[PDB]
RNA sequence: UGUAACGGGGCUAAACCAUGCACCGAAGCUGCGGCAGCGACGCUUAUGCGUUGUUGGGUAGGGGAGCGUUCUGUAAGCCUGUGAAGGUGUACUGUGAGGUAUGCUGGAGGUAUCAGAAGUGCGAAUGCUGACAUAAGUAACGAUAAAGCGGGUGAAAAGCCC
RNA sequence: CCCGGCGAGGGGAGUGAAAAAGAACCUGAAACCGUGUACGUACAAGCAGUGGGAGCAUGCUUAGGCGUGUGACUGCGUACC
């Protein structure tokens, strides 16, 4: 008889901060992208955007097992007429420590204006420090 | 009142008079009979002589008064097109369309 | 149809549906594919069956009443106002006045008259019989029928 | 050359946004007699800031 | 105040008052229905079961109409195999008005 | 006896057109293109009285699979201890309930967690 | 042409070998309605059904039962200026072809029922005629012998007259 | 009568039952081209629909909601012959 959705102006969106210094990269990115979406809630509705803000603080530090530190490698392309550039996970961390979350994030949402509208939620941050002491973002493990 | 005047079979296309139109559209009659003065087109003449006609069509028979009147609905319909014989190249005729547009606005306070 | 039997156009080369003729039905202004022929609708009804649908339906006028047998039925000038005055008598209007001896004087006074039909005895019709909305059948013209029937 | 397939309304419209053309907006005023004009252009009498230099 | 009961081969969370659509019963116009067919009473205190149904759970309902819903098309089409099939449809409802939670 | 045939095709391509209203640029305007339209319409609409069906019970059990991690517990082991416990109510309740009274919904994870 | 040999993210367990209960999962099976085809059933009866099984994907193709259109008989009847056909909307209704009622337009024909006869239903045939789109306000305005200014008439003059 | 070039073309006024019956003249469909009102639409990928579905605009009965237009976002989805 006409289910429950879930109605964005009545979405009550909450504030997290995650640690992740010595966590696994993908084992961490999975249970960001489960609460990004709001699959936790028990309104979850796949169309509107139910779940909460995380922040993802000590990006820099986050771990991965075996050879992958320097083995797993990231291409993508330029657009260009020849142009694939390649850069390891060293390699990426050494110039750009957010961009391992958010692509390890990124792959895991859906691929639409929602999928991207869930992305914004996530903020990574390679510093221990964060700015957005205002919303008083609860800890999260 | 809205007072409405037409120039039927105008020897111009829609696509070309629509132009001139678009400028004049609520617009009070005053500044609108302007425009077309120094609006750098053939339709200019065409649509003025329609709307300074709606003018004194409203004024003599029905509302009186220039100052308080603006353009409401200026519209022009595409009319009747006249087929003609254009002939090409190699032997083969093409029939091109002189085409004719209805003009109409309503003057109305 | 009138016109020549010439290909407008050629068969290959043009950019264009291939023709044979302007007078072909998918063309305008000429073809119409099976044109009827002027032909005869009449079909063959066996005597025993004619005779056998008079008897099916004469019979059923006596089971509905419209069957009103009388004695002598006549006219007595060539007027259609009496006629039509006789028949207010009779509480008749839609009928088929069924006679052996055709008169003439009854029959002249009954071609004006729509809803009035005069046939002869041997002139009945299936159609008829079914039709009107009474049937006056005289004495002679029930003995006409009857043998006529058999 | 030549479409593979018609264009729409839609896109012919879209083409035509840049085809409407803007009105003047910016009549002047002669001083003497004041009568309307382009800027930097002759009035229809003959006059061009507030002197007679026209037959 | 809410229960939960099974009718139309399917559960209904219904509330005391309210108006339900249901699948269509053998019952007149306007006389009364009684499911005791009750899985779950939720109040105060719930009455939830660890068997079939509750104990002495009634849901005592009344019967408003017995029309039907809306005209659903059917459309089959096999591209390029010469054949396509058209088919409406009406499903037939019996509105009921709980009177009864017990 | 000749029968013109304008009076009733118009009524038969105007009957599509109708069902058609809605749709962009030819497929509502032209029938040609708009009875194609129409068909496939009919198409998904017959496919999709299917999975209506089916994505309403994975809208479900995401919700109840949610409810039930916040009291501790997974869907595949709730809906096991439901069953052990002779539970029959459904999918489309259990997210009803998980949404609206979860101090109820508690008390089914608890009857679940004795099997 | 671009990672490009897990579908991707990603994983030392989210891989593999073995066992063990879970759960998900199709139009499959069960639940509750509704319709129809054939077979039994009691012998009801000349067929409704307490029924009662069972079936019901479908190209070529074969067999059933219908809708609608123009015309002929029922009809010199019936409906119609207190508004027909047609056009255009809306609301019901049938399993479908459809049907009914009515708003506006229209301004005079229409036709129940049961029969009869067909120029009887169109999206395709590089179909045939008329109308209108697209490309597009695009190319082009037909010799690269050349125009300039003054006055004239005229609503208006690069082109006409001087 | 009035605008216009004592044009076209219109607005009146009048005739008629009616002039969106005014001679490009009964009816006046569709393609096609417009003017105004409601909603949507400038970080978003594909047969353009379909199941779900917020909001907003109007119709209603109202002290629930149910029609109607619209369709953010989202599962599935490669036209017909
Ligand atoms: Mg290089
Ligand atoms: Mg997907
Ligand atoms: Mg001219
Ligand atoms: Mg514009
Ligand atoms: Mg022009
Ligand atoms: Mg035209
Ligand atoms: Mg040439
Ligand atoms: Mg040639
Ligand atoms: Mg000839
Ligand atoms: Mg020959
Ligand atoms: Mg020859
Ligand atoms: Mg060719
Ligand atoms: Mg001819
Ligand atoms: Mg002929
Ligand atoms: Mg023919
Ligand atoms: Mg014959
Ligand atoms: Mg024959
Ligand atoms: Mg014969
Ligand atoms: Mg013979
Ligand atoms: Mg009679
Ligand atoms: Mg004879
Ligand atoms: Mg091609
Ligand atoms: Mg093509
Ligand atoms: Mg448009
Ligand atoms: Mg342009
Ligand atoms: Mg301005
Ligand atoms: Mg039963
Ligand atoms: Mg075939
Ligand atoms: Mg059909
Ligand atoms: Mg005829
Ligand atoms: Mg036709
Ligand atoms: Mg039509
Ligand atoms: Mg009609
Ligand atoms: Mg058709
Ligand atoms: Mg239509
Ligand atoms: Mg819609
Ligand atoms: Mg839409
Ligand atoms: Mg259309
Ligand atoms: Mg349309
Ligand atoms: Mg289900
Ligand atoms: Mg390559
Ligand atoms: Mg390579
Ligand atoms: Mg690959
Ligand atoms: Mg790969
Ligand atoms: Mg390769
Ligand atoms: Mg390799
Ligand atoms: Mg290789
Ligand atoms: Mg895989
Ligand atoms: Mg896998
Ligand atoms: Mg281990
Ligand atoms: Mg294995
Ligand atoms: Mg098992
Ligand atoms: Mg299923
Ligand atoms: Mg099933
Ligand atoms: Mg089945
Ligand atoms: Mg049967
Ligand atoms: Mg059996
Ligand atoms: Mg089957
Ligand atoms: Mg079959
Ligand atoms: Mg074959
Ligand atoms: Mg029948
Ligand atoms: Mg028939
Ligand atoms: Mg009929
Ligand atoms: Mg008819
Ligand atoms: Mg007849
Ligand atoms: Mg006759
Ligand atoms: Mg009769
Ligand atoms: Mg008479
Ligand atoms: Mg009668
Ligand atoms: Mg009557
Ligand atoms: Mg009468
Ligand atoms: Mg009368
Ligand atoms: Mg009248
Ligand atoms: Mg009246
Ligand atoms: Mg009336
Ligand atoms: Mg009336
Ligand atoms: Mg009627
Ligand atoms: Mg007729
Ligand atoms: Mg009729
Ligand atoms: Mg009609
Ligand atoms: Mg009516
Ligand atoms: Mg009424
Ligand atoms: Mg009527
Ligand atoms: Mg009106
Ligand atoms: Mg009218
Ligand atoms: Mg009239
Ligand atoms: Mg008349
Ligand atoms: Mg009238
Ligand atoms: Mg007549
Ligand atoms: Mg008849
Ligand atoms: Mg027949
Ligand atoms: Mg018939
Ligand atoms: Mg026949
Ligand atoms: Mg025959
Ligand atoms: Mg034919
Ligand atoms: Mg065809
Ligand atoms: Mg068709
Ligand atoms: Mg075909
Ligand atoms: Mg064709
Ligand atoms: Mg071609
Ligand atoms: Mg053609
Ligand atoms: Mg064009
Ligand atoms: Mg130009
Ligand atoms: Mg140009
Ligand atoms: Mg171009
Ligand atoms: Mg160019
Ligand atoms: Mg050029
Ligand atoms: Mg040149
Ligand atoms: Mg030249
Ligand atoms: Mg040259
Ligand atoms: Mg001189
Ligand atoms: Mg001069
Ligand atoms: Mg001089
Ligand atoms: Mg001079
Ligand atoms: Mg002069
Ligand atoms: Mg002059
Ligand atoms: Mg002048
Ligand atoms: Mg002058
Ligand atoms: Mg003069
Ligand atoms: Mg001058
Ligand atoms: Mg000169
Ligand atoms: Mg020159
Ligand atoms: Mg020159
Ligand atoms: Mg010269
Ligand atoms: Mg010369
Ligand atoms: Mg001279
Ligand atoms: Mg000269
Ligand atoms: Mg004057
Ligand atoms: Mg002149
Ligand atoms: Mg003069
Ligand atoms: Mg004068
Ligand atoms: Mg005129
Ligand atoms: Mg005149
Ligand atoms: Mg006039
Ligand atoms: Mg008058
Ligand atoms: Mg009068
Ligand atoms: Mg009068
Ligand atoms: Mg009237
Ligand atoms: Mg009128
Ligand atoms: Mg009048
Ligand atoms: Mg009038
Ligand atoms: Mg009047
Ligand atoms: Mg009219
Ligand atoms: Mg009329
Ligand atoms: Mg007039
Ligand atoms: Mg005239
Ligand atoms: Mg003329
Ligand atoms: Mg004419
Ligand atoms: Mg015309
Ligand atoms: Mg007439
Ligand atoms: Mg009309
Ligand atoms: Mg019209
Ligand atoms: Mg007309
Ligand atoms: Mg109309
Ligand atoms: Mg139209
Ligand atoms: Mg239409
Ligand atoms: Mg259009
Ligand atoms: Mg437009
Ligand atoms: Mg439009
Ligand atoms: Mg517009
Ligand atoms: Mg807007
Ligand atoms: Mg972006
Ligand atoms: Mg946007
Ligand atoms: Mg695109
Ligand atoms: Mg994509
Ligand atoms: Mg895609
Ligand atoms: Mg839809
Ligand atoms: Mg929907
Ligand atoms: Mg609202
Ligand atoms: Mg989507
Ligand atoms: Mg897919
Ligand atoms: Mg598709
Ligand atoms: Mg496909």
């Amino acid at each position: 008889m006409k289910t429950f959705t879930a109605k964005p102006e009545t979405v009550k969106r909450d504030w997290y901060v995650v640690d992740a210094t010595g966590k696994t990269l993908g084992r961490l990115a999975t249970e960001l992208a489960r609460r990004l979406r709001g699959k936790h809630k028990a309104e979850y509705t796949p169309h509107v955007d139910t779940g909460d803000y995380i922040i993802v603080l000590n990006a820099d530090k986050v771990a991965v097992t075996g050879n992958k530190r320097t083995d797993k490698v990231y291409y993508h392309h330029t657009g260009h007429i020849g142009g694939i550039k390649q850069a390891t996970f060293e390699e990426m961390i050494a110039r750009r420590p957010e961009r391992v979350i958010e692509i390890a994030v990124k792959g895991m949402l859906p691929k639409g204006p929602l999928g991207r509208a869930m992305f914004r939620k996530l903020k990574v941050y390679a510093g221990n420090e964060h700015n957005h002491a205002a919303q008083q973002p609860q800890v999260l493990d | 009142m809205e007072t409405i005047a037409k120039h039927r079979h105008a020897r111009s296309s829609a696509q070309k008079v629509r132009l001139v139109a678009d400028l004049i559209r609520g617009k009070k009659v005053s500044q609108a009979l302007d425009i077309l003065t120094y609006t750098n087109k053939k339709a200019a003449v065409l649509v003025k002589k329609v709307l300074e006609s709606a003018i004194a069509n409203a004024e003599h028979n029905d509302g009186a008064d220039i100052d308080d009147l603006k353009v409401t609905k200026i519209f022009v319909d595409e009319g009747p097109s006249m087929k003609r014989i254009m002939p090409r190249a190699k032997g083969r005729a093409d029939r091109i369309l002189k085409r004719t547009s209805h003009i109409t606005v309503v003057v109305s306070d | 149809v009138t016109g020549s039997g010439k290909k407008p156009w050629r068969q290959k080369g043009t950019g264009r549906a291939r023709s044979g003729s302007i007078k072909s039905p998918i063309w305008r202004s000429g073809g119409v594919t099976f044109a009827a022929r002027p032909q005869d609708h009449s079909q063959k009804v066996n005597k025993k069956m004619y005779r056998g649908a008079l008897k099916s339906i004469l019979s059923e006028l006596v089971r509905q009443d419209r069957l009103i047998v009388v004695e002598k039925f006549s006219v007595e000038a060539p007027k259609t106002k009496l006629l039509a005055q006789k028949l207010k008598d009779m509480a008749l209007e839609d009928v088929l006045i069924i006679t052996g001896e055709l008169d003439e004087n009854l029959f002249l006074a009954a071609r004006n008259l729509h809803k009035v039909d005069v046939r002869d005895a041997t002139g009945i019709d299936p159609v008829s019989l079914i039709a009107f909305d009474k049937v006056v059948m005289t004495a002679d013209a029930v003995k006409q029928v009857e043998e006529m029937l058999a | 050359a030549v479409q593979q397939n018609k264009p729409t309304r839609s896109k012919r419209g879209m083409r035509r946004s840049h085809d409407a053309l803007t009105a003047v907006t910016s009549l002047s005023v002669d001083k003497t007699s004041g009568e309307k004009h382009l800027r930097h252009h002759i009035t229809a009498d003959g006059y061009y800031r507030g002197r007679k230099v026209i037959a | 105040m809410y229960a939960v009961f099974q009718s139309g081969g399917k559960q209904h969370r219904v509330s005391e008052g309210q108006t339900v659509r249901l699948e269509k019963l053998d019952i007149a116009t306007g006389e009364t229905v009684e499911f005791a067919e009750v899985l779950m009473i939720a109040n105060g205190e719930e009455v939830k079961i660890g068997v079939p149904f509750v104990d002495g759970g009634v849901i005592k309902a009344e019967v408003v109409a017995h029309g039907r819903g809306e005209k659903v098309k059917i459309v089959k089409f096999r591209r390029r195999k010469h054949y396509r099939k058209q088919q409406g449809h009406r499903q037939w409802f019996t509105d009921v008005k709980i009177t009864g939670i017990s | 006896a000749r029968v013109k045939r304008g009076v009733i095709a118009r009524a038969r391509h105007k009957k599509i057109l109708k069902q058609a209203k809605g749709y962009y640029g030819a497929r509502s305007r032209v029938y040609r293109v708009a009875f194609q339209a129409v068909i496939k319409a009919g198409q998904y609409a017959y496919r999709d009285r299917r999975q209506r069906k089916r994505q309403f019970r994975q809208l479900w059990i995401a919700r109840i699979n949610a409810a039930a991690r916040q009291n501790g517990i997974s869907y595949s082991k709730f809906i096991n201890g439901l069953k052990k416990a002779s539970v029959e109510i459904d999918r489309k309740i259990l997210a009803d309930i998980a949404v609206f009274d979860k101090v109820a919904f508690t008390a089914l994870v608890e009857k679940a967690k004795a099997a």
